RNA sequence: AAGGUAAGUAU
RNA sequence: ACUCUGGUUUCUCUUCAGAUCGCAUAAAUCUUUCGCCUUUUACUAAAGAUUUCCGUGGAGAGGAACAACUCUGAGUC
């Protein structure tokens, strides 16, 4: 537990830059100085409980928003059908992972209220006060279960644990029982606090998105901008104000000069303009450079070990296929033009070895297929 | 039926006859309330003010960077379309709808020529050279 | 380049969708300028010259027609709805949502055998049917 | 002696009259404000020019002639083209386009052309493979880009000294060169194992990286 | 959290 | 020993962050690797870069409250 929490302690140190030049701009006393609500005194239990309440009506509208009475939140903040519910209203009846860490926050702080509201409503003593407080705060994870709602909250309540460890183990160190007997919850009460104001972030921007009324592509998205981008750009020389019909037609001379570029087979369109010739020239230029980047990018992805969609892999081998092809074209191409590699006399010294080592062998060199042969 | 008009005073939810497809809860949201609303606008302006400036400013300043490495994508042919309207009307009008340097080969051709001369002289003294008929 | 027919209005897509005859009508929500909405609308092009003879595709904005909007909760890029023959129809893939494909097809073949599918299924009277290929794992591995 | 000896060998000048002309996307109108504002006027740049920067043209996107390889052997006149090609320029990768009109006013006695053939593009960097085809003569570049600089540059007649061409890959690439001894002309090849190489040998089928010629 | 609504038929 | 010297509590408002903003410490998204791997909610765990988020300081401004008590240095004292 000491090592855990020196790691979790070294990382919060390592990690400590704030860029946050902030504007001051107090946000809490702006909603104070809203004419929507208005300030007051009163007890902290009084507050305590009217956050419940509050707590209790959220939860209310969140889930009978649509009307729907399979799923019922009763007033411990624990959801329950009112009935066997059926498979079509358990998938109607359905909330996010985020609802189920709103549901576990609101549950863990009302019954921190409610252990005050008895505390101070007599039953059990001060010291038994502490002691539940500090379990509480230790024990987030068994009482509430925040793993499923949220994995991250694991470190917190496994670290808690760890805080747990120490105290009790010096609260428990000499004549002090082995019992259940220690109180210091402040050390994760603060841990606690500390995680929730990291998590309401998220929590305040989904109640606002549900108050409000709106409650593989980059390869797919570069070849839609490259053909969206030619299209403007043709339908802006083109006038479509006098002719509409042909530039339509003029996409298919796009992908003519694609599959042109793919099969590297001559492409001439003397019907064509030649600025246009020349815009198209450019298209394909690009389109090749980026569509060989791609396919030898994504090649080496797959043969790194990356995982990969069959459909993906497919489409990869294909431009790879297509690629070699084309490279074994000019290297074809090359060797025609620049001739045989073999140096004069050179392969000739080659043959004359081989021909003195199968003169030294002095064997019969094979003839045509005879007439007669054995089998 | 495109290029129609829409016949107003109908709901075009109701007039179809549709079902509610409730795929699930709290997945859609399903004046004294517009003063309300601009007030609640009002206060989450008010708190997001607290850091747009230095944000806004950093944004552009990467995005400027971002360009000089990579323009748009018009902006590789912005030279080519602004010369695209040098095209006369009749060019485009009748697109067809339908879809010095020697021969370099001559060296390689004189290389393979004598190599193999060279193999056939040297093909002389091959005792055991033989050949079909 | 995204030049599949579009609904300006959204009247004009009910009515689109109620004038059909022996024909499904996918109904493509979502947004062009958007890079898998983009690439959904490509794989739709690519299919519908080979399907276009039961198969009509009439894309829609969401922001040019919002009142559709709340009535199937569309609220995703990439929806498809199989609105054929008056009857929206229930197209299990193995996801928790049968009647919206809300993400563009990996391949086009695979997007062609899923609408000869729900031909089949809307013909046969039956509101519902499956698909051969279950989209509960991507097959990533 | 601010003038460095090795700077001043090839130094040269150029009076490139570069033109702020207006971007692409503003209107006639906005051009002929422009114009009114004398945004494309003409501004000798003076550039210092060390070397002189060939770019060679576009490469084949598809291959007409034979499929299996096009070479768009560019012709010496290209270079020699600065004069009014370079003149007429009128691009830049700004959003307002602007003008060169370079007009090289006085040419060094060395030479120094770089093909830049290497280039890059919006995902990786690729060369021209297109052939060099200058021919080792006289040149007359330097009374083209100023016809009265020929009484100045009496020894017009430069020839290429020593030209480096890369080979292979632009990955994996190597290089070889060939030079000419001043005066004794033996234009062999640098390489260690082709150490005499005095014919041309299709040298300039390659992609010439850089030659260096001597006015003479 | 989920990846587990059979559809059909008029009320 | 003589003349001028002149508040601190506060409430808000608008800026700038140097300063371990904070002798405390979260979360979100994106990016590269690691366990990955069964689709997203997610993860595991580190790095990198942002953002929100709890807070704070400097500085300036405007009212209230002690504004009349001066504190205090200067004024050869
Ligand atoms: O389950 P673990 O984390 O291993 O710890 C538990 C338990 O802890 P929880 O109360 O958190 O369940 C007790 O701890 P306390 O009751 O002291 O809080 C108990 O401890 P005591 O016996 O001191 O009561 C005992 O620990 P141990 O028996 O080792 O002292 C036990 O651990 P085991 O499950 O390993 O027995």
């Amino acid at each position: 537990s000491y090592q855990k929490l020196l790691k979790y302690y070294v990382l919060n140190a390592l990690k400590h830059r704030p860029p946050k030049a902030q504007k001051k701009r107090y946000l809490f006393r702006s909603f104070k100085a809203t004419k929507f609500f208005q300030s007051t005194k009163l007890d902290w239990v009084e507050v305590g409980l009217q956050v419940c309440r509050q707590g209790y009506n959220m939860l209310n509208l969140l889930i009978h928003r649509k009307n729907l009475n399979y799923l019922h939140l009763d007033y411990n903040f624990n959801l329950k059908p009112v009935k066997t519910l059926t498979t079509k209203e358990r998938k109607k009846s359905r909330f996010g992972n985020a609802f189920h860490l709103c549901r576990e926050v609101l549950r863990l702080t009302k019954l921190v209220v409610d252990s005050h509201v008895q505390y101070r409503l007599g039953n059990v003593d001060a010291f038994q006060l502490a002691d539940g407080l500090q379990y509480i705060f230790a024990h987030v994870g068994q009482l509430t279960g925040m793993y499923r709602y949220k994995y991250k909250l694991m470190r917190q309540i496994r670290m808690c644990k760890d805080l747990k460890h120490l105290i009790y183990y010096r609260f428990n160190t000499g004549p002090v029982g082995k019992g259940p007997g220690c109180g210091f919850w402040a050390a994760g009460w603060r841990v606690w606090l500390f995680f929730m104001r990291g998590i309401t972030p998220l929590l305040e921007r989904w109640l606002g998105n549900l108050l409000a009324r709106q409650f593989q592509r980059v390869e797919s998205h570069f070849d839609l901008e490259l053909r969206a981008a030619v299209m403007h750009d043709i339908l802006d020389m083109m006038p479509e104000g006098i002719k509409q019909n042909k530039a339509r037609t003029i996409l298919q001379h796009l992908s003519e000069a694609w599959r042109c570029w793919k099969a590297n087979i001559p492409w001439k369109v003397p019907g064509l303009p030649t600025p246009i010739e020349n815009m198209i020239l450019r298209y394909v230029k690009a389109k090749a450079d980026w569509w060989t980047n791609t396919a030898h990018y994504n090649r080496e992805r797959i043969r790194r070990g990356a995982t990969v969609d069959k459909t993906v892999c497919k489409k990869n081998l294909g431009r790879l296929t297509r690629l070699y092809l084309k490279a074994e074209q000019e290297r074809q191409h090359n060797y025609l033009k620049d001739g045989p590699y073999i140096t004069a006399e050179e392969a000739v010294a080659v043959y004359t070895t081989t021909v003195h080592w199968l003169e030294s062998r002095r064997f019969s060199p094979i003839p045509f297929p005879p007439l007669s042969y054995k089998h | 039926f495109l290029g129609m008009p829409a016949p107003l005073g109908y709901v075009p939810g109701l007039g179809r006859g549709a079902t509610g497809f409730t795929t699930r809860s709290d997945i859609g949201p399903a004046k004294d309330d517009e003063e309300a609303d601009a007030i609640y606008a009002a206060l989450d302006k008010r708190m997001d003010e607290r850091r747009k400036e230095r944000r806004e400013q950093r944004e552009k300043e990467e995005i400027e960077k971002y360009r000089m490495e990579r323009p748009k994508i018009q902006q590789q042919f912005s030279d080519l379309k602004r010369k695209l309207a040098e095209v006369t009307e009749e060019e485009w009008l009748s697109i067809p709808e339908v879809g010095g340097e020697l021969d370099m080969r001559k060296i390689g051709q004189a290389r393979n020529t004598l190599m193999d001369m060279r193999l056939s002289q040297v093909s002389d003294s091959v005792s055991g050279q033989t050949v079909v008929d | 380049s995204y030049m599949l027919p579009h609904l300006h209005n959204g009247w004009q897509v009910d009515q689109a969708i109620l004038s059909e005859e022996d024909r499904v009508v996918v109904i493509r929500f979502g947004h062009d300028w958007d890079p898998t909405c983009m690439k959904m609308d490509e794989v739709l092009y690519s299919i519908a010259e080979k399907v276009k003879n039961f198969a009509v595709i009439y894309l829609v904005d969401i922001t040019e027609v919002p009142d559709f909007n709340k009535m199937y909760e569309l609220y995703d890029p990439c929806t498809v709805m199989f609105f054929f023959r008056n009857k929206h129809i229930m197209i299990d893939l193995g996801t928790g949502n049968n009647n919206k494909i809300n993400w563009a097809m990996e391949d086009k073949q695979e997007m062609v055998d899923i609408i000869e599918t729900v031909y089949r299924g809307a013909r046969k009277g039956r509101g519902l049917v499956v698909s051969p290929k279950d989209y509960s794992t991507k097959y990533r591995y | 002696k601010k003038k460095t000896i090795v700077t001043d060998v090839f130094q040269g000048s150029m009076r490139i009259f570069t033109k702020k002309l207006p971007h692409p996307d503003l209107p006639a109108e906005e051009k002929e404000q422009l114009l009114h504002n004398d945004e494309y006027q003409e501004t000798m740049v003076e550039s210092t020019f060390m070397y002189l920067t060939l770019d060679l043209p576009t490469a084949p996107l598809y291959k007409d002639e034979k499929e299996q390889l096009i070479i768009p052997q560019v012709p010496l006149f290209n270079i020699l083209a600065k004069f009014n090609g370079i003149t007429e320029k009128e691009y830049k990768t700004y959003k307002e386009n602007f003008l060169k009109r370079f007009q090289l006013t006085k040419l060094p006695p060395y030479l120094i052309f770089c093909i830049k053939r290497f280039t890059k593009n919006n995902f990786f960097v690729e060369k021209n493979p297109t052939i060099v085809n200058f021919p080792i003569t006289n040149v007359d570049l330097r009374e083209y880009l100023s016809e009265e600089v020929q009484a100045v540059h009496k020894n017009t007649t430069y020839d290429l000294i020593a030209n480096i061409v890369h080979d292979g890959k632009p990955s994996e690439g190597s290089y070889r060169i060939h030079v000419l001894h001043h005066g004794t002309g033996k234009w062999y090849e640098l390489q260690d194992l082709q150490v005499t190489d005095i014919l041309p040998q299709m040298i300039t089928l390659s992609e010439a990286y850089i030659q260096i010629w001597k006015r003479r």
